[PDB]
């Protein structure tokens, strides 16, 4: 594992596009209910 | 060579009372007399001799998984039950035990919580009066001592070496030893293991439940007596006879069928005697 | 002092005499528009406290009758050294005697 | 105990019966003797805290060859014995089979089979009573489940087999403990001749 | 088996069977009250469809199979439980015997590695207790607990309320323990 | 009743929730859905059952950090996250196109752990007919 | 009335259940 | 003597003459525990041994009471007569009724 | 008469099916529908597949 650094600068180097970065961030809520929370992250994620 | 109770010999004794009770006796075993104190053999020891090749061979094959053993303390449980309880009845009258007449032996007046008279009531298959004076009987006779008996003898030189004279078989047994197969500890009316407690006595009655029913393990114990054999060498001589580790592994890894393991048990009975090799060439 | 207006004040006596013939008409009493909201959880538990105090009122009265189940655990009489007293459970007829 | 001994854990066998390993070799040496190591100065009984010895070899007599090691070549003596033993012998029967099944289904041994048993290893009240009693609890425990049950009993089955013989036993139990008592007779006739 | 699956497809069971199981779980003493109804309850659904039901509460079926041992009942569910715990027994006979243990350096690893459900780092579809909690924190020694409960380092732990504190109007409130019938214990 | 007892089977006038105690409307749906064998024993036990009230329900998100001695010091990326329900039950049986629940008034979706999934029951919410239909229907987002 | 349920104004308090006609009531 | 905690007096005829459950109700409806001051360093012999004993009484004489108006077992040794000589004697045949008419 | 009907109507058949069905009738003839709903559904997820 410790071989696999200049692998990975050299895939930071040349680079690859990315797509839905929203649906693998991973977030936390902020102490909030639970359906409008829900209708929220739905409402977000059909528009965005 | 007898051994048992750790001392040589033994003695007998007549109907004991509540005024000589002795929780400490020493080599003493319980007979309960004998009415028809002179001792004479009146049962045939074929009859034993029976049923110890069934205990040793046929019960094990049929319940080689999840077989296991415990006692309970019979000094500690016997002289609690002193109950009784019946209706009156007249003369040429029945006595029905149908649970529906409000004259019921047990219906529900007055009583105490938890289960004991429902599960009486479930298996009251039987007579009341008949139980009263089985249990008015017994009250009188009970055992309150219990000992293991460890035997050592040698039959007979195997070689002409010194080495293999000295040599003596050691066997490990529990005498008034209950047969408690299936042991749950979901007992919610009553404590959990205040009154049982596990010990294995045979190196193929060796279960996980028994071992973690008694509350008192830790996982690092578990774990570490779940790969090693913890049958004591007094109690079952695992590693003091010379068929240790096979005489499990074999019945744990054939897992076939009874008629393979009695098979394969008679074709590894052929021991090192020349009358047995003279057998086989016969 | 039972107003339906401001339940606030009779929330035990009065569900306790409503029983359960009163809100049959009660529903149609209270209708569809009515101004109870002066005097919204607070709704919510009183009517929690209310059918509980209701339900534990019907259990004392129903306990009146029968007899008083005690608990279900052992030991308990003063004579406990070897083994407790066991016996009948909860589950058969509830008699006196 | 800090380590773990390497001998008990024998299912590392596949190996080390092709190629020889110190472990495996330096306690056994021929198949008719067993070496084991010495105790730590301990006799037969000896005190809790075991003393400082030194190693030797002691060579003891098999009484029984059950160490005879099995792993090696166990395919080929399983399809011998069989074609040598279950050629032309005694079946199960369907009977049996769901007795079985349903005695490990229950696997209850309650207070009452173990107040049984304790009346039952020795009391002459308790006998008498039992001699008694038993048809009805017979028939109780029939009426209640007819399903078969506590078959381990001997000292019980031989009591009621010697007592009641008018023909109070239902007949499929009475059929299935002949056929087993006559399997047992077969088996120990041929295993003495 | 295609019987329970097509009793599974059939969706006709109620709801309000398992609302009442879920609300009786936390309370033995209720539970053991209201079996009496609820023997009498199963034994009317058997005699309605003799299909069994109910595999969604393996404690509620282990203790009614305990409980069950006068034989009011066919053995037909009781047989379907009995060799599906066969089953289960012979699955986990195999899977101890197929592989051997001993090695470790602060803790258990050997089963973790081999099927990861004996571990407590693995999830579990619906949590009841706290005792599955404690016990997976008390083995997490080499692993360090990332406690992010709504952000919060730690969580709150607090035994069962009264009927006075059924307020509706709390946030981030986790309900454990409970009163079956004392300080928090497993 | 006190010394009484009355049949199961509603066919007694005696029976004290036969016609007069039954009440309509409310309890007929209930009477209709759960009509079994009850007695005075059974409604005590309902009745004390009934004492014990929760307060609502709650998720808990945890996360579990694995040993950071693989390659040097912390600077590894591999992270376990488990989850955790508090009062939830398991549902197999899904109804096509009954009324019995409205949309968002008893039963809702909840997020999942991504391990085994269903459309079945995440389309229980309804509200949609066209476009929010034939976009939960190809791709089912896994909550971050 | 009808077994249909929906919703009703009255949800304040408590959703009100729909009405059913399974039942024979009768004085004897 | 009335107090049933120490029983030193009436263990059997304050019990023979009543139902042998009314002493296990009493001591059962009798508070919930006892204090563990007063204790005994000569284990059950003082008391307890007697009581039990007495109950045990209590309860035969009960039963044969109750066995009375009934009839009464035998032993199990049967073909055994003095007058041998000339011929044996056989057994009987298992009839018994519950009811003598 | 040992025979069904009501076979040629579907509008019908979701109401039986969602107030009828409690558990008191006879499976031995309540489960000729049964068969013709699995093949129906069978036939759907393979369609959708």
């Amino acid at each position: 594992l410790l071989d696999v650094e200049a692998t990975l600068v050299a895939l930071r180097q040349q680079h690859l596009d990315r797509q839905c970065y929203f649906g693998v961030y991973v977030a936390e809520g902020t102490e909030d209910t639970l359906d409008v929370q829900m209708g929220r992250f739905m409402e977000t994620w059909a528009d965005m | 060579a007898i051994r048992v109770s750790g001392r040589n010999g033994y003695q007998a004794l007549h109907f004991v009372d509540m005024a000589g009770h002795n929780f400490q006796r020493r080599d003493n075993v319980l007979i309960h007399g004998r009415p028809v104190i002179p001792i004479t053999p009146h049962h045939d020891r074929e009859w034993g001799i029976l049923s110890k090749i069934y205990y040793y061979i046929v019960i094990p094959a049929f319940s080689r998984g999840s077989c296991c053993t415990m006692g309970v303390r019979y000094d500690r449980l016997y002289p609690a039950l002193q109950a009784v309880i019946v209706p009156e009845i007249p003369a040429d009258e029945e006595a029905p035990t149908t649970p529906e007449d409000p004259r019921h032996p047990l219906h529900a007046h007055q009583l105490v919580p938890n289960s004991l008279n429902v599960y009486f009531h479930n298996a009251h298959l039987t007579v009341d009066g008949d139980a009263l004076l089985t249990l008015q009987e017994l009250m009188g006779d009970m055992a309150e001592r219990t000992t293991a008996i460890l035997v050592s003898s040698a039959p007979d030189a195997g070689a002409a070496t010194a080495t293999t004279r000295n040599m003596r078989i050691y066997d490990g047994a529990l005498y008034h030893g209950l047969i408690m197969m299936a042991y749950q500890a979901y007992d919610e009316t009553i404590a959990t293991g205040t009154f049982f407690y596990p010990v294995p006595v045979n190196p193929l009655f060796a279960c996980p439940e028994h071992l973690a029913s008694l509350r008192g393990m830790t996982n690092a114990r578990r774990v570490l007596a779940k790969m090693v054999p913890p049958i004591p060498p007094f109690l079952g001589a695992n590693h003091h006879a010379t068929i240790r580790q096979p005489v499990a592994y074999h019945v744990t890894h054939s897992k076939s069928d009874f008629n393979t393991l009695t098979y394969s048990l008679l074709g590894g009975y052929f021991k090192f005697t020349p009358i047995s090799l003279t057998h086989q060439l016969r | 002092s039972r107003v339906v207006f401001d339940p606030s004040n009779p929330t035990t006596f009065s569900v306790e005499a409503i029983a359960a013939y009163t809100p049959v008409a009660l529903i149609r009493l209270l209708n569809a528009s009515g101004p109870l909201q002066p005097g919204i959880a607070d709704a919510r538990s009183i009517y929690t406290v209310g059918a509980a105090a209701s339900a534990a009122r019907a259990r004392a009265n129903h306990n009146a009758n029968t007899i008083r189940r005690t608990a279900m655990f052992a030991e308990t009489d003063p004579m406990t050294w070897l083994r407790p007293t066991v016996g009948l459970k909860r589950t058969f007829n509830p008699r006196i005697i | 105990m800090p380590h773990h001994p390497h001998w008990v854990n024998e299912h590392l066998t596949i190996l080390q019966f092709i190629a020889p390993s110190n472990p495996r070799l330096r306690f056994e040496l021929n198949p008719a003797f067993d070496f084991f190591v010495a105790p730590g100065d301990v006799d037969l009984p000896g005190p809790q805290r075991p003393p400082e010895a030194m190693p030797t070899v002691n060579a003891t007599l098999r009484i029984i060859n059950g160490n005879i090691p099995v792993p090696l070549c166990p395919i080929s003596f399983r399809d011998c014995r069989g074609t040598q033993l279950g050629l032309g012998r005694h079946t199960m029967t369907p009977a049996t089979i769901k007795a079985v099944k349903d005695t490990f289904e229950d696997r209850a041994y309650p207070t009452i089979f173990y107040m049984l048993e304790a009346v039952i290893h020795g009391n002459e009240r308790n006998f008498c009573a039992l001699l008694r009693l038993l048809t009805q609890c017979i028939r109780g425990y029939w009426e209640q489940s007819h399903r078969v049950a506590f078959v381990n009993n001997f000292h019980m089955l031989m009591y009621i087999t010697t007592y009641l013989g008018n023909g109070e036993l239902p007949e499929v139990c009475i059929n299935i403990y002949r056929d087993l008592l006559q399997h047992v007779r077969a088996l120990r006739q041929t295993i003495t001749d | 088996i295609k019987a329970v699956k097509d009793t599974f497809e059939d969706r006709a069971y109620p709801t309000i069977f398992y609302m009442l199981e879920a609300v009786i779980h936390g309370n033995e003493r209720n539970f053991c009250a209201l079996l009496r109804l609820l023997t009498q309850c199963i034994r009317g659904y058997w005699e309605q469809s003799h299909r069994v039901a109910f595999v969604n509460n393996f404690h509620m079926l282990m203790y009614i199979t305990t409980y069950l041992g006068n034989g009011e009942l066919p053995e037909v569910c009781i047989n379907i439980y009995r060799d599906l715990l066969q089953h289960v027994r012979a699955l986990r006979q195999t899977i101890t015997d197929f592989t051997i243990q001993g090695e470790g350096h602060n803790g258990e690893t050997s089963e973790a590695l081999n099927n990861i459900l004996t571990d407590d780092t693995f999830i579990a579809p619906i949590l009841w207790d706290c005792d599955a909690l404690i016990y997976r924190d008390e083995a997490a020694r080499d692993r360090l607990p990332a406690i992010r409960v709504s952000g919060r380092n730690g969580y709150q732990a607090l035994h069962f309320v009264d009927m006075a504190g059924h307020n509706f109007q709390r946030r981030d409130n986790v309900l454990i323990h409970g009163r079956p019938v004392i300080p928090i214990t497993p």
